[PDB]
């Protein structure tokens, strides 16, 4: 044995620089694909709950047509947060 | 070792989290789904009976 | 440095789905309590114009 | 300089060690913390 030290010496940090990177992507490649799973997520269930709420109020608004009771509550409009899911802007296409 | 402990450590946690959410937002949505058709029920015999 | 980076690369995104997570949560919530609130309000009105 | 390269055989590993090790818990503990607010909030929608 013993001559091989200056070659451990390089090949010690390249195996190291391997797994690290190997690791990186193992655990970065899953990660991003987590994020946009919960955010599609959590977008599909506000536009559940959109359409919930649309569903319970035209069932609302029916009953109080037919009942004359002629004030529809207010807070079934505020409840559809009509915020816009940012759409994260397209990437601009990196003109390469 | 301690790489692949690392890896082991967060690799193992990373695949549990996308199971449970996965899983979270599949009963959710079907929850929210049998509400949303429950109620289109009831309208449809509102509109039925009156 | 590939240990720095492998670590801002994990670290970065994992703090982002925590604030996305915690947001999203948030606002289902908001919406959910909403519309229960809603639900509830049109029950009171139907027993007392009933 | 001198035989400096005999410990930096010693003390590379050893910040290789220590480093992997924080970078280990600083992605592990948050993960789990991820996870608990994760199924936390599901549970608190799934009750909503």
């Amino acid at each position: 044995w013993a001559d091989y030290v200056l070659p451990l010496i390089v090949t010690v940090p390249i195996v190291v620089i391997i797994l690290s990177v190997t690791l990186g992507l193992t655990i970065g490649i899953p990660m991003h694909r987590n994020k946009k799973a919960l955010q599609a997520g959590f977008d599909l269930s506000n536009k559940k709950v959109d359409v919930l709420t649309k569903a319970v109020g035209s069932v609302f608004k029916e009953i109080i047509n037919r009942t004359g009771i002629s004030n529809a509550p207010k807070k079934l409009k505020q409840a559809t947060p009509t915020k816009p899911t940012p759409k994260t802007p397209p990437k601009p296409p990196v003109k390469q | 070792f301690i790489l692949l402990v690392l890896g082991l450590g967060i690799g193992i946690p990373m695949y549990r989290v996308r199971k449970l959410q996965d899983a979270s937002f599949v009963n959710v949505f079907k929850k929210v789904d049998t509400l949303t058709t429950a109620v289109g029920s009831v309208y449809k015999k509102i509109i039925t009976q009156t």
